[PDB]
């Protein structure tokens, strides 16, 4: 659902590494705080603000559909 | 009383010791002959093919 | 002794239904696969139906197959066999049949009375004759054909003989072709192999006048009937 | 370019786990081959046997399923197998291993019986009762992994490198995920605990009263099983609730969603141990090894 | 394939659900093997029981008895005995009353090849009498051994001393009783008795025992 | 002094004995082939049993058993399909013989219960039936053998056989000569006269028509258990307690052969021979089965195959096959 959503964040975008700079940072990883991945990478400007806004919205996704880790659970 | 056993014991006796008998050389031969007429009559003895096995 | 007596018989409307029979007494009715055959008034014996020991294994004629059923009461020694929807080709004498079944047994060594029923890749026994004629203390041999050979890879043939005296019920002589049953006299004997068979019979009497038929019991069917007469 | 940045990831210590998987796996696999032998259809017109029979089998198709989840959490749990896949194969281990539980504690409760009303027995004790018995274990696990069978599924977005065999409860304010997780704790894990304790603690305390029947292997052997059975289990439940009571917005359940393999691999080791403590508690078990 | 005889393998299924049913009928009653001396108290014990070798049965408290008696054969045992091994428990009886043989039979069987795990209920009959034999004949001359009162309770627990020192291994037990020639409760004695030995026997068939 | 003339008597029989042994089967066999190793495999096992199994018999057409077992149950068995083909409820579950009609009309067992039951196998109704209780013995009955479908010899735990007639069941000829009682019971193929094996280590050959004792053999240091006719019915072997099996042999009147091994500890339960003779089948209390080569005391091998005491042993009258039943519920039929 969130999908198009991150598409239509990353259309804001100038370049095409710019837009798949959100193809990736859309991941619903089970790990927290993202932002320590987001400080790691290096990008220009334009990524790195929107590196940011597509991993707390992926995050709040990925959250609130109650999506848990069960081997054997 | 005791007589009349041993009476007939020895009576026993007395009979088994009147009884012919042959050396031995002759009835082991007898048995060894009759082991080997019959050696080639037997399933235990010889191995046997599983066509006429009848536990095949 | 060992008796059969049946009942359920007479006179059925077209079309009908009705149950038959086989009250046993005498013997262990509880170990014996009891089965019911029949013969027209003017043919042959025909298979009917079988029943195992314990009612654990069933199988009805091809002309009869989910027509009729076959019942069996342990406690009460009796043998059922229901009959529905009955036809102008089910008239008949029926004939309880006694067997049990183990190495060196004799099945079909008992048969009932009968009663009268009357309304208004399978292998065929052949009789190559219907009647001959037969002397007293002359020898003769009666024969019969199979489709296919009785003769099964273990080395038993299932070959059956039975006589029927007039007005009595048919008795086995020989089972499995060569072993002749219990209470017959030494004089018949039996010899043959793979589709060809043959009764051999010596220093006859009157007690031998009657009708010859010969059964298969290979698989899931009796001959035409050789009659003796002076 | 083509590929930005790669990484191993972090490994924790849970992803070790991987050799507890292996160890429980080259010491059960035989173990329970040898078991479900001796407590074969030879041995099966034996009442006792049966018993046996039903947990080694239960053990040994959980044990032969051991190489999907060794796969999975070196793997990073990441589900390299069909999406059909995802929903009935570890249901099938949860199925086994809940009707593995459930076998102990009828096992036990067996045992309670044999000893307590021996004159009962040898009246209703029998093959049907036996298979009787299995077959409502077997039922009960079946019931406890339907939740599994109907509600597992794959799902992943923007990550075509990974996909994750996780659980989901999107729906409305019913508890979908902590209803699952009480009755699963409590009928699963507390109920036959509770039932291995009581009758075990039953068992030695009229074994031990007549002189004749006490001895010192049935303390011994209860004593093994039960703390087996407690030291592996309850780290496996305790953070199968706390998985489910910890809030999505989470704020420790990032170690215990790891810690859960590693209690995973530890329960392995219940099961696995069973048919050692069979085969060194029974009248020798050395005839009928060889004999067979 | 298989011929007709598929019916001779229906009746040997039938045989086989036939006998697996009387031997589960069978294994629910508990053999006892009775023992003793000639006139030692197996006669009296089977009587009590209100009902070559003699199989005397009877059922009390939800469970089937069968005392084999075997005292009424005059063989040798050696070629016999091993004809109820494997039996719940063995029934031996002494007369107080008489003694020697019984305690040279009772070393022979507490201590044979086949009995050697088997449980024994050693049953020392006839105590009214004895009551009276310990005071008119002192115990001494039946046990030169015996260094001890000619009080009745010490001479009956010297008797009990001799009989269950014969055991040599630490894996069976013997419950010794006094049948005081008036029983009535010597079916309780015997049902508590081989009740233990079932419920060893079903810790050993689980790996308890 | 008859004391006196029973000592010289038989220190005449030794002297006559010593003097007809001009030579022992040892150095006469020197330039006979050994059977070499005999391996046996099973290739049947009748596992209807729920007890001990004591006695077993083939049958002279050499397909059907009968096994005696501690269940109760006398259970005829079909050794090439493994069907039961009959179930007798015994009487008495103490048995521990069984015996084969040579016709195989009847079937005989016995045991503790002092009484041989004859069965009647081919029975107009179906069902097994007894057909006569023999009685008279004062001691358990231990082995029996039919003669006919009308003449059986029973041995007994009280030191003495006895030949029956089943029609009437009387005692035709009572027999009497062992000091201890008799464990075994064998015929000879010509079926004129019989051996026996008692406990008093002794084993003596009869005349089934006057009950004369013909020929008393001794050596043996423990009782005597099992006894079988060899093939000719000129020589018979005896199983005993002390480990050893020992060859008497009828014309020699004397022992001939010993058959010992220091590794066995243990008593011979059964013993039978072979259809040539050649081997000597005796079961042990060791849980085995041995092969003996009559001719040379050879253990040409093992028929070890049971979990428990190897206790009954017979041999087809074909040759084909031998069935050792044991303790352990199961019967084994090996090739």
């Amino acid at each position: 659902t969130l999908q198009k959503k991150i598409e239509e964040i990353a259309a804001k975008y100038k370049h095409s590494v710019v837009k798949k700079c959100c193809y990736d940072g859309a991941c619903v990883n089970n790990d927290e705080t993202c932002e320590q991945r987001a400080a790691r990478i290096s990008l220009g400007p334009r990524c790195i603000k929107a590196f940011t806004e597509c991993c707390v919205v992926a995050s709040q996704l990925r959250a609130n559909i109650s999506h848990k880790d069960m081997q054997l659970g | 009383a005791s007589i009349a056993q041993a009476r007939k014991l020895v009576e026993q006796l007395k009979m088994e010791a009147n009884i012919d008998r042959i050396k031995v050389s002759k009835a082991a031969a007898d048995l060894m002959a009759y082991c080997e007429a019959h050696a080639k009559e037997d399933p235990l003895l010889t191995p046997v093919p599983a066509s006429e096995n009848p536990f095949r | 002794d060992v008796q059969l007596v049946e009942s359920g018989g007479g006179l059925v409307q077209p079309g009908g239904s009705r149950k038959l029979s086989c009250s046993a007494s005498g013997f262990a009715f509880s170990s014996f696969g009891m089965h019911w055959v029949r013969q027209a008034p003017e043919k042959g014996l025909e298979w009917v139906a079988y029943i195992s020991s314990g009612s654990g294994t069933i199988y009805y004629a091809d002309t009869v197959k989910g027509r009729f059923t076959i019942s069996r009461d342990d406690p009460k020694n009796t043998l059922f066999l229901q009959m529905t929807s009955l036809r102008s080709e089910d008239t008949a004498m029926y004939y309880c049949v006694r067997s049990i079944y183990y190495y060196g047994s004799s099945p079909f060594d008992f048969w009932g009375q009968g009663t009268t029923l009357t309304v208004s890749s399978d292998i065929v026994m052949t009789q190559a004759t219907s009647s001959v004629p037969v002397t007293p203390g002359e020898s003769v041999s009666i024969s019969c054909r199979s489709s296919k050979s009785l003769l099964h890879s273990n080395g038993n043939t299932y070959l059956y003989w039975f006589l029927q005296r007039p007005g009595q019920s048919p008795q086995l002589l020989i089972y499995r072709m060569s072993n002749l049953a219990s209470g017959v006299p030494d004089r018949f004997s039996g010899s043959g192999s793979g589709t060809a068979f043959t009764l051999t019979i010596s220093r006859l009497e009157a007690e031998d006048v009657g009708v010859y038929y010969c059964m298969q019991h290979l698989e899931y069917t009796f001959g035409a009937g050789t009659k003796l007469e002076l | 370019p083509a590929d930005g940045i790669h990484l191993p990831k972090r490994q924790p210590g849970d992803v070790a786990a991987l050799i507890i998987y292996s160890v429980v796996f080259l010491v059960g696999v035989p173990g329970n081959a040898l078991v479900v032998w001796v407590t074969a259809f030879e041995a099966r017109r034996a009442v006792n046997a049966i018993w046996f029979l039903n947990l080694a089998v239960a053990d040994l198709l959980s044990c032969l399923a051991l190489p999907v989840l060794f796969t999975t959490v070196l793997n990073h749990n990441y589900w390299y197998f069909d999406a059909t896949a995802c929903i009935v194969l570890p249901s099938l281990i949860l199925l086994n291993m809940y009707a593995s539980i459930l076998l102990l504690a009828t096992i036990s409760a067996d045992r309670f019986l044999l000893v307590f009303k021996p004159i009962w027995c040898q009246k209703v004790r029998g093959t049907g009762l036996a298979w009787m018995a299995c077959g409502v274990a077997w039922v009960l696990a079946l019931l406890l992994t339907i939740p599994s069978f109907v509600y597992r599924e794959a799902y992943k977005d923007f990550y075509s490198e990974h996909t994750v065999c996780g659980i989901n409860y999107g729906g409305g304010s019913f508890p979908k995920e902590k209803a699952v997780a009480i009755l699963r704790l409590m009928v699963g894990f507390v109920l036959p605990l509770l039932t291995l304790n009581i009758c075990y603690t039953f068992l030695l305390l009229r074994t031990w009263s007549r002189k004749a029947t006490r001895s010192t292997k049935t303390l011994k052997v209860v004593m093994a099983v039960v703390i087996c059975f407690f030291i592996f289990w309850l780290p496996y439940q305790v953070t199968g609730v706390m998985i489910a009571w910890l809030p999505p917005s989470s704020p420790t359940l990032k170690r215990v969603e790891k810690l859960n393999s590693l209690c995973v691999s530890l329960a392995y080791i219940n099961c696995c141990v069973n048919p050692i403590i069979y085969v060194m508690a029974g009248q020798g078990f050395h005839g009928r090894l060889l004999r067979s | 394939l298989s011929a007709e005889e598929r019916a001779a393998l229906e009746r040997s299924k039938a045989i086989e659900k036939n006998l697996k049913e009387d031997g589960i009928s069978a294994a629910k009653d508990v053999k006892l093997l009775l023992l003793g001396a000639d006139n030692s108290g197996k006669s009296t014990i089977v009587k009590q029981m209100k009902i070559g070798i003699v199989e005397t049965h009877f059922t009390f408290k939800n469970l089937h008895f069968r005392l084999f008696d075997v005292g009424g054969q005059r063989s040798e045992r050696k070629k016999w005995i091993h004809c109820f091994e494997d039996v719940t428990a063995i029934i031996f009886c002494v007369d107080l009353s008489d003694m020697h043989e019984s305690l040279m039979l009772f070393d022979s069987i507490c201590n044979n090849k086949f009995f050697i795990d088997t449980s024994i209920i050693l049953f020392l009959n006839k105590k009214d009498l004895f009551g009276e034999k310990i005071k008119k004949s002192p115990l001494t001359i039946c046990f030169p051994e015996y260094t001890g009162p000619n009080t009745y309770e010490d001479a009956a627990a010297y008797i009990q001393a001799q009989f269950e020192s014969k055991n040599r291994s630490p894996n069976k037990e013997i419950y010794c009783h006094m049948t005081c020639a008036t029983d009535t409760n010597n079916a309780q004695v015997i049902f508590d008795a081989v009740t233990d030995i079932i419920i060893a026997n079903n810790l050993r068939g689980c790996g308890l025992y | 002094q008859l004391r006196q003339e029973a000592e010289q008597l038989k220190n005449q029989i030794r002297d006559a004995r010593k003097a007809c042994a001009d030579a022992t089967l040892s150095q006469i066999t020197n330039n006979i082939d050994p059977v070499g190793r005999i391996q046996m495999r099973t290739r049947r096992t009748l596992r209807g049993h729920l007890a001990k199994i004591y006695a077993m018999h083939w049958g002279t057409d050499s397909r059907l058993l009968v096994s005696a077992s501690q269940d109760g149950k006398l259970i005829i068995w079909d050794s090439y399909t493994t069907n039961k083909v009959h179930a007798i409820p015994l009487r008495s579950s103490w048995v521990m013989t069984c015996a084969y009609a040579p016709s195989g009309n009847y079937v005989a067992c016995g045991g503790l219960d002092n009484i041989c039951s004859i069965y009647n196998l081919k029975t107009r109704e179906g069902n097994v039936r007894v057909s006569r209780e023999l009685a008279g013995h004062t001691g358990y009955l231990s082995c029996c053998r039919f003669l006919d479908d009308n003449q059986i010899v029973t041995s007994s735990g009280d030191t003495t056989c006895a030949l029956w007639d089943i029609e009437t069941g009387q005692q035709t000829t009572t027999f009497t000569g062992h000091t201890g009682d008799v464990m075994s019971l064998s015929l000879a193929p010509d079926t004129r006269l019989f051996v026996s094996g008692a406990c008093d280590a002794s084993a003596k050959l009869w005349d089934v028509r006057e009950g004369m004792c013909r020929q008393t053999f001794t050596g043996h240091e423990s009782d005597i258990n099992a006894i079988c006719f060899f093939p000719n019915g000129n020589a018979f072997a005896t199983g005993s307690d002390d480990a050893t099996c020992r060859l008497f042999d009828l014309r020699a009147d004397q022992e001939l052969m010993t058959y010992s091994h220091d590794n066995i500890i243990c008593g011979i339960t059964s013993v039978s021979f072979s259809k040539s003779g050649r081997l000597l089948l005796a079961g042990y209390d060791d849980f085995n089965c041995n092969v003996w080569d009559a001719l040379k005391a050879d253990r040409a091998g093992v028929l070890a195959g049971h979990d428990n005491r190897v206790s009954c042993l017979g041999v087809t009258d074909d040759g084909m096959a031998v069935a050792t039943g044991s303790w352990d519920s199961f019967l084994k039929i090996w090739n």
